[PDB]
DNA sequence: CCCTGGAGAATCCCGGTGCCGAGGCCGCTCAATTGGTCGTAGACAGCTCTAGCACCGCTTAAACGCACGTACGCGCTGTCCCCCGCGTTTTAACCGCCAAGGGGATTACTCC
DNA sequence: GGAGTAATCCCCTTGGCGGTTAAAACGCGGGGGACAGCGCGTACGTGCGTTTAAGCGGTGCTAGAGCTGTCTACGACCAATTGAGCGGCCTCGGCACCGGGATTCTCCAGGG
């Protein structure tokens, strides 16, 4: 029971560029930023699985996302 | 809007050009 | 056929997409990517309800900041749009590893 | 259960009597206020251990350097 | 060719008018008072002292031109590329709908 | 007379579908984005004739520094009482994006 990605849009990636200050496009705009997404997320989850496998313990409430992403290099507020 | 709303294979030979359409018919009507 | 110069209609696209709280990421498959990431190694998550929104908005922050840094490095070069080399410049200098 | 909201609206009445705000702003207030509390407590922990003097000046230095 | 008459589109001043909305208001309740007990961080007096700064007295290490002199910064110029514009279409998460067993808890019934 | 067996509640999942829109992509036109080589010169290139300073080493103590008696200056227990805002609710003021009304944004083919 697993699902996987299909390509990350022409339109929504285009709006991602639109709020990134982009009007036209090159051939290197849609796909690669998602590759940076995948690399950064794989690094942060690599650190997380190292943390949770060194001691073999689970996680805690939703306060983890702000701390883990702050160490990662881009955290969030909102609640 | 019909094209948007709406959305096995067979075997069939062919014959042409030089052909002897063969029939061994007792043509007795 | 009122077909005008691209870039100015792209400018009105930018104006529409950079005005309100509209979620520019048509991105429940972003959530499925997050699920594939999370269940790639472990299981039995049992997390909160709206945490998907928070993690996705952090994803948006990272990716969009990458977008602006890439566009700055692109106008730094002689190419206005997003180029992979500009993204390499924007990520390597950040200390990617 | 316990709400800082009543005290917050008391301060508002000190500032503005009849203004209404949103709940999302209240949640962001909770998050940022508490993380400021955590950071200010973390900053002024072992300063008294920098030299053999282990108060108010600890948190004063905390706010002096974080700001 | 400039300048423009005329063509395309699209959401800003205030509501839809019925409800979002923040923490006043009923007072009570649970860790604050003050009744006494109690020994620990911060520190005042205390004495020269670490390595070398005021002189003198330094030797060259950078720091400064010249005499040309010898290549590349930014855009002309070039194809070239090329991928959105935004309509249109098909992959594509979430949340009820179904009918069951596990099983933790929980007592009907009971029993040694 | 409280627990042992086991009959009860039940609700929650293990999973598969209605209903569903967005999610990614096509797709055609072109025109602005794609990325660079040259022009040439300006943008740097550079190595030896010409000096202040830098990092110091020749006395004497010389601003800050670590220094051991014996403490001055304070911050945290418990026990009967009690007030702050919390335990729960939803009151009257003012909401909340496309319409009444359309000038803006953007290009283009003739006036000129």
């Amino acid at each position: 029971l697993r699902d996987n990605i299909q390509g990350i849009t022409k339109p929504a990636i285009r709006r991602l560029a639109r709020r990134g200050g982009v009007k036209r496009i090159s051939g290197l705009i849609y796909e690669e930023v998602r590759a940076v997404l995948k690399s950064f997320l794989e690094s942060v989850i690599r650190d997380s699985v190292t943390y949770t496998e060194h001691a073999k313990r689970k996680t805690v409430t939703s306060l983890d996302v702000v701390y883990a992403l702050k160490r990662q290099g881009r955290t969030l507020y909102g609640f | 809007k019909k094209e948007n709303r709406l959305a096995k294979q067979k075997f069939q030979p062919n014959e042409t050009i030089l052909q002897f359409l063969s029939t061994a018919w007792l043509m007795t009507p | 056929p009122h077909r005008y110069k691209p870039g100015t209609v792209a400018l009105r696209e930018i104006r529409r997409f950079q005005k309100s709280t509209e979620l520019l990421i048509r991105k429940l498959p972003f959530q499925r990517l997050v699920r594939e990431i999370a269940q790639d190694f472990k299981t039995d998550l049992r997390f909160q309800s709206s945490a998907i929104g928070a993690l996705q908005e952090s994803v948006e922050a990272y990716l969009v900041s990458l977008f602006e840094d890439t566009n700055l490095a692109a106008i730094h070069a002689k190419r206005v749009t997003i180029q992979k080399k500009e993204i390499k410049l924007a990520r390597r200098l950040r200390g990617e590893r | 259960k316990e709400t800082y909201s009543s005290y917050i609206y008391k301060v508002l009445k000190q500032t503005h009597p009849d203004t209404g705000i949103s709940q999302k702003s209240m949640s962001i207030l909770n998050s940022f206020v508490n993380d400021i509390f955590e950071r200010i407590a973390t900053e002024a922990s072992k300063l008294a251990a920098y030299n053999k003097k282990s108060s108010a000046r600890e948190i004063q230095t905390a706010v002096r350097l974080i700001l």
